């Protein structure tokens, strides 16, 4: 039983989150 | 900020040079011709070293704050702190 | 020689014309009289020594500490068993020294049972007496080469049958007694040359024959008949050894947790304070009491943690020291402050500190932990050295409340 | 708290409770930080805490020492109830905090 | 880019109607309604535009100081979830009424920990440069990594998302730059052996050629001499190789586990 | 030696008290010595800091009666200039330069000393931030500021003042809408006691001016844009606006108790 | 008329003591003992004579007119006369 490492839990940045929310409002 | 500090102490009349030395002896601040004043900065660097030797060897607990020098032609002001020093040159206006 | 006369140039009317020019430069100079504006210019414990034996003192608690009276630079430590090494002997006694800067223990001692408590023999400089988990009160000699105990008591029905958490050699030089109390009420009085059977032995009951599972004990200074204990009951019992009154005097309600350390007043001087004692317990409180009142005079409630030991400074009347298992050694000068600690230090990593002891001179404090790391601090001299008004300040501080 | 306990018609009157507002924010916030330290002390479990080991050092069996541990955490909880009671007077339970 | 649907000059309309009712002039009622909702919505929307403006400022400071994108991350997803849940609100909602205050609190806590991030980041990074500059010695780099270690420990009080792998990225960069410095020290040992790299002390090995009972031999042996030269190599390896490797987290108090010397 | 070393050490965190002693003691050494009814006393001007701005507040320190603060609006000629700037002048020396400059990002119209903390310079913005300057600190940028929240001030704040004793005191700030807030000086992160002054079926009054009575910490008085003088008590059962005065047919520009 | 000027300088604000250098590093007129008058004013004689040499190194026409040292515990102005010098020791406040 090694310390089996988790996945890359991460924050997406404000540029790519703002393009994501721009696509979310472009759908809206 | 040092250039406007240079400006409003250079707009004071009578001032020939704000040529302020460090503790290192380097001309860290100069406004006039540097080889004419770097050896005077070294002269005043060694003599502000003897002035700190004067205050710390005449008295134990005294700290040297400021020196007023009035010459025949000008009134040259020497300002120590406990870390870094100041030399400035004024004519009587 | 400077001059054949020093006067007449100061009385000349032409040299004084130059002096009149000099006083003209003075009268030019002294007309300013301007001061500098201020412009908002504006203008303890020290680490001494650490002891850690990697072979013996590793992964063991510091079960007890004592300083030798004839050797005040010496320091003994008691250790429990190591769960990391069950093949090792359980109790370990390592004798440490600050007159040398070696990190070795000066004398190593060990035994089959885990040593709960130890004391120095005050009137025998070569004997070290320890108390085990077994109730064998073991005796070591540093003259003999063996590390095994050279004498031990039986744990028979005449003797100590329960874990001994306090031992002391007290008495005069002609008449001294080894006093041990286990966790049952059994006190046995012993002689140092004979551990075969106790001199005087009975079991402490306090009301309706309830047993007193004794966790700690103290003596007043100079009093061999009377003493005071700290149980697991939350209840301190003042107790008298011999006379028609043998046994427990008073019922103290007081502490709400089991008592960890009780220590009577050790500083002797102008005003007697030897009726006073402080008590540390599992209820996070140091409780400054006296013998005459049966109530809490004061309780110290600043701790966020289990306080595990308290004792007085043996030179200063108001000063006392206390530790916890968070990791904070605390000094309190009651002339200075009855409200906040006078001094506090925290050990690196914050370990669970078990046992602390002052030196005899009142300047050094040595704390032990869960890890077998004896850490020595020196007390700062404005705190440590008592003054003559401090005895009167302690009298006015007690008369305040 | 002792100068609160001497002054209780001040806890009746609205002038003082308007006036003592900046101090009682600090008092309830230090009560909150003390009881949050008690919360975080109870978040670490008892043999994971040092006190089980120190109980076993000082002869105490650990179910008994767990009871001594949790009753002393309850005793500090009782003391912090005395503290928040002595801040907001009687009828402190009907306060908004 | 982020902006809000609001106009400050609307408080000028509120100022003008709060003056001119007092000057006796009967105003239209929809203007009174519009200035009334301006009076309700005036601190809240300017609290929104300071949250948006400081958000774009801290956006600029994390794209600039992107080196620590891994130490903002749980707070970053809280404020990204707060703006994504604040998509669905409108000006008729009474659900904005705690919401802008929770947003400004997370703006302030974001500012708090990004400036604490800046201070402890730049002190760690110049301490990485203190690994890069000073003398080839085990003790010197040990308190360098101890101050970086307790700096990581006090950043671990804040407890972001993907905090520990950022520390492991630092420690592998330490291990690579220490490989460069170990190459400097071993090449210094190589040049000092033949008669930034440190100061290698390569000692004289004393040999006496020896007769005992008509037998000419050499004592000490030459395998022992080659062995002793490899002891000075392995002691000159020991300066860099036993520098202690920082973990990803060292709040693992309940872990007594998985500790080898290449991880130590 | 080299210019990178000069631009490191000149902007390093050692020289700022060195520049403060440089500017202060050579501006102490601007004193020219010589070697041979109503009246004008002095004028003050700064050509950089005081061009094309109005004076909006003053205070003397009770500790230092030579010291005078001066709150300015924005220079609309220079939009790159900071809007609030506060300039500290002196009476002891004849120097036409100010002793200290302090600036802010929003325009200021209320500026005062703390009367038990004379090193602390308290300004108050057009945004409603209550900004704090220190002369022991270097920074002309404010060293503490309030949040801009709904709980805190959001209108222009023409008035802010301090009472209580040396051992316990409060910061009192009234805004244009009529919100009062109690503050600490150590902490400006939240108001302590904050409510709204209302009268006349709870209309929101438009408070302009402020006066304290001498020796009063609980009762006080405001003037207004509405031609209306209100006294108001701080705490108690009649916390809020006590009552009402009439007679003025203009918006009230300044009140002062005897 | 130096004597009633000295009696005026008995009662100025914070004069620590009144002396003068008299015989070119060797003072005579002392209101104090041997060290604080004599070897301190001889140190001042040496230091301002070499400082006269320093301003003489800046310009040999430019000799000295006046010196004042200020510090924490003493504000000392120095008036250089022709052969002898002058030392007056005063408090800052």
């Amino acid at each position: 039983r090694k310390l089996v490492h988790d996945k890359e839990l991460a924050a997406e940045d404000e540029q790519v989150f703002l393009m994501k929310q721009q696509s979310l409002l472009a759908k809206q | 900020e040092v250039e406007e500090t240079l400006k409003r102490l250079q707009s004071q009349k009578g001032v020939q040079g704000i040529i302020v030395v460090n503790t290192e002896g380097i001309p860290i601040k100069s406004t006039m011709d540097n080889p004419t004043t770097t050896q005077y900065a070294s002269l005043m660097h060694s003599f502000i070293l003897k002035a700190r030797s004067t205050v710390r060897d005449i008295d134990p607990q005294n700290d040297l704050t400021f020196l007023r020098i009035r010459s025949k032609k000008n009134e040259i002001m020497v300002a120590p702190d406990k870390d870094y020093f100041l030399i400035v040159i004024q004519n009587p206006t | 020689l400077t001059e054949e006369e020093k006067q007449q140039i100061l009385h000349s009317e032409e040299f004084l014309s130059f002096f009149d020019h000099s006083t003209r430069i003075v009268e030019r100079a002294l007309s300013e009289q301007i001061n500098i504006f201020f412009d908002y210019s504006g203008r303890k414990l020290s680490l001494n020594r650490q002891f850690f034996d990697e072979r013996w003192s590793k992964h063991r608690v510091v079960s007890c500490l004592d300083w030798s009276s004839q050797y005040p630079e010496l320091l003994v430590a008691s250790y429990n068993n190591n769960e990391d090494a069950p093949h090792e002997p359980d109790g370990v006694a390592l004798v440490w020294n600050m007159k040398y800067k070696k990190t070795t223990p000066e004398y190593v001692f060990h035994c089959q049972s885990a040593v709960m408590s130890a004391t120095f023999a005050k009137f025998h400089p070569n004997l070290v007496v320890g108390g085990t988990y077994s109730g064998q009160i073991v005796l070591w000699d540093n003259r003999s080469n063996k590390r095994t105990p050279v004498q031990r008591t039986p744990l028979s029905a005449a003797a100590h049958t329960h874990p001994v958490y306090c031992v002391n050699v007290v008495g005069t030089q002609n008449a001294h007694n080894l006093i041990s109390i286990s966790t049952d009420g059994k006190i046995c009085s012993w002689s140092l040359d004979m551990l075969s059977h106790p001199q005087d032995s009975m079991e402490l009951v306090h009301k309706q024959s309830k047993a007193v599972a004794v966790t700690s004990m103290s003596f007043p200074v100079g009093d061999v008949n009377n003493f005071v204990v700290g149980s697991e009951e939350g209840s301190v019992y003042t107790a008298c050894r011999h006379g028609s009154k043998a046994g427990i005097s008073e019922m103290f309600e007081g502490h709400q947790g089991p008592i960890t350390g009780i220590h009577c007043h050790a500083a002797v001087g102008a005003v007697d304070f030897s009726h006073l004692f402080v008590t540390s317990s599992f209820d996070w409180t140091v409780k400054l009491w006296s013998t005459k009142n049966n109530k809490p005079l004061y309780s110290f409630e600043d701790n966020a943690g289990y306080v595990y030991d308290v004792m007085w400074s043996p030179t200063h009347p108001a000063l006392f020291a206390c530790v916890d298992g968070m990791g904070r050694l605390d000094l309190w000068n009651l002339n200075n402050d009855t409200e906040v600690p006078t001094a506090s230090i925290s050990v690196e990593g914050n370990p669970a500190l078990n046992r602390v002891r002052w030196t005899h001179s009142g300047r050094e404090i040595a704390v032990g932990d869960s890890e077998g790391q004896i850490v020595i601090y020196d007390v700062g001299e404005q705190i440590a050295v008592p003054r003559n008004d401090e005895w009167a300040r302690f009298g006015r501080t007690l008369a305040e409340i | 708290f002792r100068i609160f306990s001497r002054f209780n018609a001040l806890f009746v009157r609205p002038h003082i409770r308007g006036a003592i507002r900046e101090y009682q924010t600090q008092l309830i916030q230090r009560v909150k930080d003390d009881i949050e330290s008690l919360h975080d002390k109870f978040k670490v479990q008892y043999p994971q805490s040092q006190a089980c080991k120190m109980s076993h050092v000082r002869d105490l069996p650990p179910v008994s020492g767990s009871i001594i541990w949790a009753k002393q955490i309850d005793r500090q909880l009782t003391a912090y109830m005395k503290r928040v009671e002595d801040v907001l007077g009687k009828g402190w339970e009907n306060h908004v905090e | 880019k982020l902006k809000v649907n609001f106009l400050p000059e609307i408080i000028t309309l509120s100022k003008e109607v709060r003056n001119l009712k007092w000057l006796g002039f009967r105003v239209p009622l929809a203007i009174v309604n519009k200035a009334h909702q301006a009076n309700q919505l005036y601190p809240f929307a300017i609290s929104l535009i300071e949250s948006v403006r400081t958000y774009e400022r801290t956006c600029e400071k994390v794209e600039e100081r992107n080196t620590i994108s891994l130490l903002v991350a749980g707070l970053k997803k809280e404020v990204q979830a707060l703006i994504a849940e604040g998509i669905a609100l409108v000006w008729e909602s009474y659900k904005l009424d705690p919401y802008v205050q929770r947003l400004a609190e997370t703006v302030f806590n974001f500012q708090e920990k990004v400036d604490d991030l800046l201070i402890i980041e730049e002190k760690i990074d110049l301490e990485v440069r203190s690994l890069e500059t000073c003398m080839y010695d085990h003790k010197t780099f040990s308190e360098i990594l101890n101050r970086v270690q307790k700096a990581v420990d006090d950043l671990n009080l804040h407890s972001y998302s993907n905090l520990p792998i950022w520390v492991n990225k630092l420690d592998m960069e330490i291990e690579r730059i220490l490989g460069v410095r170990l190459q400097a020290g071993l090449r210094a040992w190589t040049q000092v052996l033949l008669g930034p790299g440190g100061e290698p002390k390569i000692k004289n090995v004393v040999h006496e050629l020896r007769i005992t009972n008509q037998v000419i031999y050499l004592n000490p042996p030459i395998e022992e001499c080659r062995y002793k030269l490899y002891q000075e190599m392995f002691a000159w390896k020991m300066v860099v190789l036993s520098l202690p490797r920082i973990q990803s987290q060292r709040y693992q108090v309940g872990v007594h586990y998985e500790l080898t010397e290449e991880e130590k």
